[PDB]
């Protein structure tokens, strides 16, 4: 009865050199 | 001024949780903030050798100008009447004073525990003049406007001095902002150090949030090649 | 509130179980009744143990379920002021110069 | 007494002990006589000592499995003795239903007094529930929490007015006071606030000595005026209608408490 | 950690359930007494483990448990009050 | 850096000298039964059957817990579950040499207990066999003389057919009933 969202590195990257 | 850091990141939704775990581990919800930063590199018309009167070796390097702006410049018609708070974040004469600042690619090391990046900066207050904007002042000093950023976040007081940020970035130009951390928040942990002792000591802090957020969120260093803002 | 209803929950929970054990005590008294040659409890014995087990699988089915519920709401539900102070003597200030 | 019935429980489990050891070493020298090897190692010194070696001897029978498979009482007598501890143990069972169906009664009781029990802000910590008010104080069944009248303390302020006799002052006025689980809260909060009052008036009166504000006892200050004095003490209810002053003392209180609140 | 707490109640009620049955066959079926010892033994276990259940739950239980104007102008009263400075 | 041993030898230049080993009982240079303790005496080969080689080891790793909650201050199926559960205490975990052998010789041991270890122990070392060899009857189950003789050819004729017949007798009394 029973059961049982994105790189860090290339967004800071971006933020210090502006590349995308 | 010597900055030991740690980054990470979260997408859009593990806002609410982080937000709420953050609040818990400091004992303060998070403070709304902004900054506009404008990057500038030497003219490239004109041309110097790159040498001291010394005639030392000296690298190019671009110089950072930061300031703040009031939150009604972020918020639109939309926007309009919506808590001014953390949730706002998910529905996205003379010159200014601003903070200038050229910083260093971070301290070699295999194994390092953080980052550590030197920065120079000092503090403009004010011009007067022919040319007084900002802009005229960056090209009497040699340098040309190469591009410029806006972040929107919420930051968190600890301990000790450290500081948490929880960002969202967008590069300005007329043909529109693009939002770099698109898709969630890109997250700094961060101390600001003016003896080896607190040096040590700073890398602890810094490490017993790591420590703590091991298992929920990873706090790591970034490539050092990656904060490096030497022009090329 | 919701951690009221999951401490509602555990407590039938925990009726349940003693449910299970009370039909344990009457399954082994009629299993004794049916060997001695009373067959009468049979339909007795037989329903009280079966009733038992029911009811402890009815038991395991809701306890395991709960918990599964307490792992899902980590994060969500469940974890992993003095301007009120200042209001209160306000409110007592003001009373006390206009009673 | 508890005590007298775990020397019992001792005395009957020591009989087993020495009864179940005695078989061990017969085996052990019974093993000695062949097999061993090292089997007769398995017995006492003074055992070992007393009898010397090759003890014993063992016969061939078959048939006594036979007998006792002839004879098949044994089993009948097996059967009762299994019926009869299953009725002991049927008993048994009903008796421990029952008690922890009533300790469930007063578990789901206290768990239900702790579903009124009301809030998420405060710390709990634990086999009972302690809360930090601050110190921690323990949760017991009404309901109660059980700090280390001891100090339960408020403060009031008296005003005593200075008269034409010149020597003394007398009392003019009088501050009043006034009388679940977040109720217990409020009250411990209120409770720590007053005492920290207390505590840095009594900081910031060291500076006031030269004043006219004398600190006098430990849960009392007094500050002299040349009409008036006040004092201000943290006191229980057990120590100690209207008057002119006491509207005064009211207010002196409310923004004592409320110069905290800005120090906040 | 929690997921340990399943786990361990889980195997519990099977151990529960099996140990029940299987003393059930146990008796019917100094031979006899050792099946009463026996019978002992299991029925202590399963008691046991029902107490095992009850620290499950307390554990669960446990993880759930664990303007200006104003006041500019109402301390001027205040404050004028408390001095009786008018006396006039 | 490359763990050494408890003897000396002469650098005769020629490294061309070394024998093979086999079971005409050559062990190696390493192995052979005179061999020098740690205090300098010289004492008899240690060869170990398992059982005896499951306890050793068992024992080593208790008393090795033990020192190490010390510092702290400032059935056979179940027991293969508690020996993993030993050295995820005591060993550095990336032993996987010391965990299959405690899986081998858990699986393996002919005698549990230190006493009934003892008595083949005892037994055994009537005979004045190498070191090696009673080993090898104290880890291998035989029946026959012969199986004996062929499983261990370093006997062969170093103790009679007879009386190592009456040894396999012991030996198979001794061996524990899991």
């Amino acid at each position: 009865k029973h059961d049982f969202p994105f790189n860090v590195d290339d967004v800071l990257k971006f933020t210090f050199t502006g590349e995308k | 001024v010597q900055q030991l850091s740690l980054f990470g990141s979260i997408g859009d939704d593990g806002y609410d949780l982080l937000i709420s775990t953050l609040t818990t581990i400091s004992g303060n919800p998070p403070l709304l903030y902004n900054s506009l930063c404008t990057v500038w590199k030497p003219n490239p018309s004109y041309d110097v050798e790159n040498v001291n009167s010394r005639n030392q070796l000296v690298e190019p390097n671009r110089i950072k100008l930061s300031k703040e702006v009031p939150f009604s410049y972020l918020i639109d018609e939309t926007m309009m009447d919506k808590p001014l708070n953390f949730r706002i974040l998910k529905s996205f004469e003379s010159c200014s004073p601003w903070s200038l600042q050229i910083s260093d690619i971070p301290a070699a090391g295999n194994n390092r525990s953080v980052s550590m990046q030197t920065i120079a900066e000092t503090i403009i207050l004010s011009s007067a003049g022919k040319n007084s904007s900002v802009s005229s002042l960056m090209n009497g000093l040699g340098y040309v406007f190469e591009f410029q950023y806006l972040t929107i976040g919420v930051k968190f007081f600890m301990k000790h001095g450290l500081i948490l940020e929880l960002q969202k970035i967008w590069q300005i130009e007329e043909a529109g902002n693009s939002q770099i951390t698109s898709g969630g928040f890109l997250l700094k942990a961060y101390i600001n150090v003016s003896d080896i002792d607190r040096i040590n000591y700073t890398e602890t802090a810094l490490m017993n949030l790591k420590k703590e957020l091991q298992g929920y969120i990873e706090l790591s260093v970034p490539d050092r090649q990656s904060m490096d803002s030497r022009v090329a | 509130p919701y951690i009221q209803e999951r401490l509602k929950s555990l407590n039938d929970i925990e009726t349940q179980l003693c449910s299970m054990l009370q039909e344990a005590s009457q399954v082994t008294f009629i299993f004794g009744e049916l060997k001695r040659g009373n067959e009468s409890v049979k339909p007795q014995f037989e329903n009280h143990v079966k009733q038992f087990y029911e009811r402890l699988d009815k038991s395991t089915t809701q306890l395991r379920k709960e918990i599964q519920l307490l792992d899902e709401n980590v994060g969500t539900r469940l974890l992993p002021q003095d301007t009120e102070k200042m209001e209160e003597q306000l409110d007592l200030l003001s009373a006390i110069l206009d009673p | 007494q508890f005590v007298k019935r775990r020397r019992d429980m001792l005395e009957h489990i020591n009989l087993a002990m020495n009864e179940s050891s005695l078989a061990l070493e017969f085996v052990s020298l019974l093993l000695s006589s062949v097999k061993e090897s090292t089997g007769m190692s398995s017995m006492s010194p003074f055992l070992r000592k007393v009898v010397k070696p090759s003890s014993l001897n063992s016969d061939k029978i078959p048939y006594v499995a036979p007998t006792k498979k002839e004879y098949i009482e044994l089993d009948i007598l097996n059967k009762g003795w299994k019926l009869q501890s299953l009725n002991e143990s049927k008993d048994l069972l009903r008796a421990s239903f029952n008690k922890l169906s009533s300790i469930l009664q007063n578990e789901h009781d206290y768990w239900n007094k702790i579903m009124q029990s009301i809030s998420n802000k405060d710390v709990i910590f634990k086999k009972l529930l302690a809360i930090k008010y601050g110190d921690r104080g323990i949760a017991n069944i009404n309901l109660d929490l059980i700090p280390h009248h001891s100090v339960k303390k408020f403060l009031r302020v008296r005003i005593f007015t200075k008269i034409e006799s010149e020597d003394d002052y007398i009392l003019s006025g009088e501050s009043v006071m006034d009388r679940d689980i977040r109720k217990q809260i409020q009250l411990l909060k209120k409770i720590i606030f007053e005492k920290e009052l207390m505590y840095q008036i009594k900081k910031e009166c060291a500076l006031l000595i030269s004043y006219g504000v004398s600190i006098e006892n430990e849960n009392k200050v007094i500050i002299e005026l040349p009409n008036e004095k006040f004092e201000i003490e943290l006191l229980s209810l057990d120590d100690d209608l209207p008057k002119i002053n006491d509207k005064r003392a009211n207010l002196m209180l409310v923004m004592l408490r409320l110069l905290l609140v800005v120090i906040f | 950690s929690n997921q340990a707490l399943y786990e361990k109640l889980e195997q519990t009620r099977t151990i529960l359930s099996v140990k029940l049955a299987e003393l059930i066959n146990m008796t019917t079926i100094a031979v006899a007494t050792t099946s009463v010892m026996m019978v002992n033994n299991q029925t202590m276990q399963l008691i046991k483990n029902v107490q095992d259940l009850l620290i499950l739950t307390r554990s669960i239980k446990e993880k759930w448990l664990l303007d200006e104007k104003q006041i500019e102008e109402l301390l001027d009263n205040c404050i004028e009050t408390f001095v009786a400075e008018k006396t006039t | 850096v490359s763990t050494s041993t408890f003897q000396t030898r002469r650098r005769r230049l020629k490294k061309v000298e070394e024998e093979e080993n086999a079971a005409t009982l050559q062990l190696g240079q390493e192995f052979q039964l005179k061999q020098i303790n740690h205090q300098g005496e010289e004492e008899e080969l240690i060869a170990l059957n398992l059982s005896e080689a499951r306890l050793v080891i068992k024992e080593a790793l208790v008393e090795r817990r033990r020192a190490f909650k010390r510092s702290q201050k400032k059935t056979r199926e179940k027991e293969l579950e508690s020996i993993d559960v030993l050295l995820e205490q005591t060993t550095g975990g990336n032993n996987k040499d010391l965990k299959n052998t405690m899986q081998y010789l858990t699986n393996f041991s002919r005698f549990r207990d230190q006493e009934t270890v003892g008595a083949v122990i005892q037994l055994l070392k009537s005979t004045g066999l190498h070191p090696f060899e009673v080993a090898q009857l104290g880890s291998l189950a035989c029946d026959t003389a012969d199986e004996a003789k062929t499983l261990i050819p370093s006997l062969n004729n170093k103790i009679s057919d007879d009386e190592l017949e009456r040894i396999l007798k012991e030996l198979s009394n001794l061996e524990t009933l899991y």
